[PDB]
RNA sequence: GCCGUCGCUGGCAGUCGGCAGAGCGAGAAAGAGAGUGGCGCGGACGCUACGCCGCGACGAGUAGGAGGGCCGCUGCGGUG
RNA sequence: UGGAAUGCGAGUGCCUAGUGGGCCACUUUUGGUAAGCAGAACUGGCGCUGCGGGAUGAACCGAACGCCGGGUUAAGGCGCC
RNA sequence: ACGGACCAAGGAGUCUAACACGUGCGCGAGUCGGGGGCUACGAAAGCCGCCGUGGCGCAAUGAAGGUGAAGGCCGGCGGCGCGCCGCCGGCCGAGGUGGGAUCCCGAGGCCUUCCAGUCCGCCGAGGGCGCACCACCGGCCCGUCUCGCCCGCCGCGCCGG
RNA sequence: GGCUAAAUACCGGCACGAGACCGAUAGUCAACAAGUACCGUAAGGGAAAGUUGAAAAGAACUUUGAAGAGAGAGUUCAAG
């Protein structure tokens, strides 16, 4: 094994958004929330804003 | 996160040049689209016999 | 992902995908582009028709960017202004007709390739050619020369 | 859909405040699981070491 | 060392295996190798039959008007030759209707 | 939306189980407790749930109300039927059909709550 | 976490630094806290263990209330041997059963002119802790 | 035994799409449930180039789909597409359109929208017009991507102008033996 | 009889239920269409549609190719 | 009246491994006295291929293979093995 | 014919660069910050547009000097001798033929006692616009050859078109 | 004829931190009294070798035999 192995990947930055949009837009689904293990059956509003 | 990303309208004002990705299909709900008259007028009797 | 590669299927067979009778030895045509002129020419000549030899003059001291000369076509000579220019030459009574710099977009040579819209311009550019010349001529519009 | 509601900024006290915000367009831009992956396993080779 | 010279034993086989296909046959083949001053004189033919339209409209019309005074000028058993008719679902629909009121 | 989330959820759930050629799920409100579109207790925007009564006897039915959507406290309605095992399995079948409410599930939700009384009865 | 870059959170570095420790720092290593009867007096939560203190066993199989004194710190086994914390041997000898000193509390400190200005270090910086808190 | 032959006799039609997105394979339910449960050969088509991978449906230009929306008789029809409608700066004027495609270029919603024409999605198409009547397929250039220009007959035969691979093109890149009638021959 | 592949680019979102009426196998291109005048509150299963179901034909194989592995090994991000 | 019969869905495009030592047989066939020899033509095989027969067997006769029950055959057989 | 007494562990198509095709994804005549700069895990992630220089794509062709990608009809004027040539002012406008998924029209018809009788649908003789693509013929750009006649003007020419 | 920091390089040295790396036939040849033992006249070549248990509590004492070795007994959660 040698050090000049490719590591690193770049992405395209329309691409970095575009799955930042869609790990956002998948935060405000009850079911996509209580899918990856979260305790939030007695969550009163899944936005949830604090002043 | 409007100023950030903002609607399909106003585009992103902190970044350069960013809108929200578009959506390859609206009506997501193809049991409303399926049992919808519309389309439920345009089919032939379902052949639903095991011979 | 070596667990999607090839050689995760080809644990157990003998040749390893590689044939019984003519093994995988090292090099059995010689390395690189060898043989371009004995036992590879009918390859280097179905596929590189022209490879060997010599043609031309030579350019000792070559310098890219004395022949610097990017071109615009007639098509998209339009899309250089903003709309509110091209749609307020149609609005336009007066006659007056929009001063497309081209020089000042990155082109040098005009080339006439696209139809015209019917309206005057004044294209400010380095080279002209005959036909990007006359297509401006036959639609009425000036090209002025810029050193 | 375009139908995008009020949400309720919740206050200190766990009970709901007067304050309340639109939901941003972000949280309607489309779900795509394999863009985020493809993203996740390709952003996160990158904070890797070498050996 | 000496080898095998040539043969072409399995050949009238591996010719077979993918067929042999006689060319594609198309209409309006091409017009390469035709004789120079013949298609030079085709495409001067060509460059000028437009010269005569309007004058060939002049007699499609005209023909096509004549085609009215064309045209309006002009203008095994009975048994089982029954049965084939009663059997008809849509001819024989009312020999079949005469035979239903037959047993009231 | 239901089919959306379907997609999404079908494979890389948490609930989801994949082991001796069987796949079934531990959702709160799926009942026949299988992975299915149809089953599913938490895609759907009317869901149907029976659970065994904390105490020792009954059997508690979760509906999902239609207004509340997004609010998983004051989404669900939950109520205790501690009553013999014949009126409330016409009491789960009138809170299905009457009301029209998911009438797909309503065998199923009477086979859970016999399931429930079956496993609450005195042992033999 | 722990946030300075010097700092090794590395687990065999850890395990090294300790079992290669000098002396001196053997000295806090080997610390034991003090009893809840010396705890509300001094202001001091554990002290680094001497010979001469009184203690009492609170983990293992010697675990109890009887008290003893240190007998022995033996600083290179990480252990002390205390007064009645012992074995017979096959013959009929005694032996003294070591103790870690984390598994053991302080009930009398042997205070020097030395461990008064070691407690009273610790009682100045947890009143400075105190303060710098409220 | 049967002396039949195998060798064709796996058909290698798509029966389903590559990608694994779910705003496509929600799309394709919904057209494979109307291709087997209508008589119309349009949601057969969809479905079928709902499947085909991004090289077989290629992008449309806004010049060509006006050159073919223009063509007679095809007026007030919905234009479909598969592929996306990329915008097409060479051109002045834009109609109204009534369009349904699967992208549509953030510069050339904004022409057509300006217009005042419709862009439709497929489950709108597909609640307008579930049988598709008023519609017009449109599908882009196959032949347009570089890539067929090496296909066909190799380079270097006689009459075959097939674009070879080369690193870079120049005096000196492949222009002097099977090229010069001069140095060799030429074909 | 059973297993599998291929083909039918086959069928099934119609589980349309007291807001009900339970059908599309039958030789013959197309509507169990509208209007316009002469008690007892009841009804199995299904549908991870990447799913389920029905039909036929087929099943050798070195070199080689491709696919499918809820076959296996070690570590990483999540999750049980 | 889609202009003979019978049969069968075809057409097209890229990328491509392995191979480039062959051998046998019916028939024709060249050198050689001939050869289990050297060399060609057509088709079928072995190689890459089991199974029943030929006692045995790369190539001969029958016949080509998912795993099983019943029935019937091929080529070969039916004193005993 | 060669390797092989036995058992355990180790043991052989790897990584980088280039290229080609296929495939998924984002944007799309554009595209990309990879270099640089600004703001524990984090050496990550985010951001820059007057950081898009530059790469690739958007134009080819010639060794080069260089050149560089539809036209037609209409009058009016000069010339040759009814056409053409040039010259000004009009309007029309990006080829065509064959096959061609798809779509469009629709003669006629799709039953319930009997005729007229509208709306909704569906089938359909025949007729159309024709996607992509394929064949063929034209057209356009550069190099080259042949035969020719004309137009341009600050420099009239071994000039330019 | 002459001088000149910064941006630049660093598998040696001191001091550090980390890891989708190996985990004692691997990882340095070397986790251990390793460039040691050993070989060679020399230049040089150059290994094998980690793990009782929480704590030695490492079996007192009795007994056969010259002893090694046993048979009892005891320590330990366990001498398996
Ligand atoms: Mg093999
Ligand atoms: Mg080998
Ligand atoms: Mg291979
Ligand atoms: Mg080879
Ligand atoms: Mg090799
Ligand atoms: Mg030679
Ligand atoms: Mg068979
Ligand atoms: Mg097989
Ligand atoms: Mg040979
Ligand atoms: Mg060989
Ligand atoms: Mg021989
Ligand atoms: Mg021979
Ligand atoms: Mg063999
Ligand atoms: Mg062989
Ligand atoms: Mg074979
Ligand atoms: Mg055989
Ligand atoms: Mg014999
Ligand atoms: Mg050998
Ligand atoms: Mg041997
Ligand atoms: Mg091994
Ligand atoms: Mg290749
Ligand atoms: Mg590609
Ligand atoms: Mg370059
Ligand atoms: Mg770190
Ligand atoms: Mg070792
Ligand atoms: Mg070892
Ligand atoms: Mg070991
Ligand atoms: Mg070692
Ligand atoms: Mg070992």
């Amino acid at each position: 094994t040698k050090t000049w192995r490719r590591w690193h990947r770049r992405v395209n930055t329309t691409q970095k958004r575009y799955a930042i949009c869609s790990a956002l837009a998948a935060s405000a689904l009850p079911a996509l929330v209580m899918s990856k293990g979260h305790r939030i059956e007695e969550v009163p509003e899944l936005p949830l804003v604090v002043e | 996160l409007d100023d950030l990303y903002g609607t399909w309208r106003k585009a992103a004002s902190l970044k350069s040049n960013y809108n929200l990705p578009m959506h390859k299909m609206l009506n997501t709900d193809l049991s409303r689209i399926l049992k919808s008259p519309e389309i439920q007028r345009a089919l032939r009797a379902p052949r639903k016999k095991i011979h | 992902p070596s667990r999607l590669r090839k050689t995760r299927k080809l644990r157990g067979h003998v040749s390893h995908g590689h044939g019984r009778i003519g093994k995988h030895r090292k090099h059995p045509g010689g390395r690189g582009n060898a043989g371009g002129m004995h036992h590879h020419r009918i390859n280097f000549d179905k596929y590189h028709p022209g490879y060997f030899g010599k043609v031309g003059m030579r350019h000792y001291h070559l310098k890219r960017n004395q022949s610097f000369c990017p071109t615009v076509n007639l098509d998209k000579l339009w899309t250089l202004v903003s709309e509110q220019t091209r749609v307020n030459a149609a609005k336009n009574k007066t006659g007056a007709a929009p001063i497309i710099d081209v020089v000042r977009s990155g082109y040098y040579k005009v080339l006439g390739k696209g139809k015209l819209p019917k309206q005057p311009v004044i294209v400010k550019a380095k080279f002209f050619s005959r036909r990007a010349e006359e297509k401006i001529k036959g639609v009425g519009g000036a090209c002025v020369l810029v050193a | 859909a375009c139908a995008r509601p009020l949400i309720s900024v919740y206050s200190e006290k766990g009970e709901s405040s007067g304050k309340n915000v639109t939901l941003p367009a972000v949280f309607k831009a489309p779900i795509r699981p394999d863009i985020v992956n493809f993203v996740h396993t390709n952003l996160r080779k990158n904070n890797r070491q070498p050996y | 060392a000496k080898s095998k010279n040539h043969t072409t034993h399995n050949q009238s086989r591996k010719w077979h295996r993918n067929g042999i296909k006689k060319p594609r046959s198309q209409r309006y083949e091409s017009l390469k190798g035709v004789d120079p001053k013949f298609l030079r004189n085709m495409r001067f033919a060509k460059k000028h039959n437009k010269k005569g339209l309007k004058k060939m409209q002049a007699n499609n019309a005209k023909a096509m008007a004549a085609r009215a005074e064309a045209i309006k000028a002009l203008v095994v058993s009975r048994k089982l030759h029954r049965l084939a008719y009663i059997a008809h679902p849509k001819l024989g629909r009312r020999a079949r209707a005469r035979i239903a009121r037959g047993l009231r | 939306s239901a089919h959306l989330q379907w997609m999404v959820v079908r494979n890389c759930s948490s609930f989801l189980i994949k082991r001796n050629k069987q796949t079934y799920s531990t959702e709160p409100n799926n009942l026949k407790a299988r992975n299915s579109f149809r089953y599913n207790g938490l895609i759907h925007r009317k869901t149907v749930g029976v659970e065994p009564a904390a105490d020792g006897k009954g059997v508690v039915v979760v509906m999902k109300r239609r207004s509340g959507q997004r609010k998983p406290a004051t989404s669900y309605v939950r109520t205790t039927i501690n009553k013999n095992a014949r009126a409330t399995l016409s009491s789960i079948r009138h809170m299905i059909r009457k009301n029209k409410y998911h009438p797909d599930l309503r065998m199923a939700a009477i086979r859970r709550a016999s399931a429930i009384l079956r496993s609450q009865k005195p042992v033999m | 976490m722990k946030f300075n870059p010097f700092v090794t959170s590395d687990r065999s570095k850890n395990r090294k630094r300790h079992f290669n420790a000098p002396s001196h720092i053997r000295r806090k290593i080997m610390s034991s806290p003090l009893s809840k009867e010396l705890r509300q007096k001094y202001n001091v939560r554990s002290m680094p263990i001497r010979k001469d203190d009184e203690v009492q066993v609170v983990r293992g199989h010697y675990k109890g209330q009887q008290i003893g004194k240190v007998v022995q710190v033996y600083r290179k086994k990480y252990v002390i041997y205390i007064e009645r914390v012992q074995r017979e041997k096959a013959n009929g000898t005694t032996v003294h059963v070591g103790i870690h000193p984390s598994k053991v509390v302080i009930t009398r400190l042997k205070l020097d002119k030395d461990r008064k200005k070691i407690l009273e270090r610790k009682a100045k910086s947890r009143q400075v802790g105190k303060e710098k808190g409220k | 035994g049967v002396d039949i032959r195998h060798n064709k006799d796996r058909k290698v039609r798509r029966k389903e799409p590559k990608s694994q997105d779910i705003y496509l394979r929600l799309l394709v339910k919904l057209y494979r449930f109307l291709a087997r449960r209508t008589n119309s050969t349009f949601n057969q088509v969809v479905l079928k180039r709902l499947f085909m991978s991004r090289t077989n449906r290629p992008p449309l230009s806004l010049s060509r789909m006006i050159r073919k929306m223009k063509l007679p008789g095809r007026e007030n029809k919905t234009a479909v597409v598969v592929g996306t409608v990329t915008d097409d700066v060479r051109v002045q004027e834009v109609p109204k359109l009534k369009v349904c495609a699967l992208r549509v270029t953030s510069r050339a919603r904004s022409r057509i929208l300006k217009a005042g024409g419709k862009i439709l999605t497929f489950d709108q198409l597909a609640l307008d017009s579930p049988k598709g009547r008023g519609t017009v397929l449109l599908s882009g250039p196959r032949k347009g991507r570089e890539v067929y220009r090496h296909f066909g007959k190799a380079p270097g035969t006689p009459h075959s102008h097939t674009k070879p691979y080369v690193r870079s093109k120049g005096r000196k890149f492949e222009r002097a033996r099977g090229r010069r009638a001069s140095r060799g021959y030429k074909n």
